């Protein structure tokens, strides 16, 4: 959680926004925070 | 004994209830769901 | 030969496409049979 | 573009983001917004 969280970056939750959204290449500001919480919860989810 | 049962019933009912209606309103839904939609989805795919 | 080979790429798209349309409706609460049931399971839970 | 918004409903851009994510069965309440904004376009792009 620690070592995840402290090596967060926006530009990897805004990658994942545009590969959740193929018909548009680009992805609204909030699309980060969305992306954000879902990538933490299945890194935790594939660790546990 | 006896004479004591309906405070211990009350006590139970009070100990109890708040626990079912906790755990019926909020996790059943949300299990069953998970657990359906993380189980098809991976044998349709096995079947196609 | 090769139509038949494209009638069943289209067949497992379908497929694919078909049971997710189903487990999503049961998400969303689309399902209306579904509802009775889950609403039948919290009255008997709660009557118990 | 009239009809389609005064039509549109919060429902329908939650199944559409549920649709978006599979591996969940929960949306976050700021995933209606960014579905309804992708559907309004995507259906404008079609009738163009």
């Amino acid at each position: 959680l620690d070592e995840l969280l402290k090596t967060f970056s926006v530009m990897n939750a805004y990658k994942r926004a545009t590969e959740s959204h193929p018909r548009n290449s680009t992805a609204p500001f909030i699309a980060v925070l969305v992306e954000a919480l879902y990538y933490l919860a299945n890194e935790l989810e594939d660790a546990f | 004994i006896v004479e004591a049962e309906p405070a211990i019933k009350e006590l139970l009912k009070l100990d109890f209830e708040p626990k079912v209606f906790n755990t019926v309103r909020k996790n059943f839904r949300q299990t069953v769901n998970n657990t359906l939609k993380t189980h098809l989805l991976p044998m349709a795919e096995e079947q196609a | 030969l090769t139509l038949l080979n494209q009638e069943m790429q289209n067949l497992g798209i379908e497929f694919k496409k078909y049971m997710s349309a189903q487990i999503n409706d049961v998400v969303i609460g689309n399902d209306r049979e579904f509802d009775q049931d889950f609403t039948k399971l919290k009255a008997r839970m709660v009557a118990r």
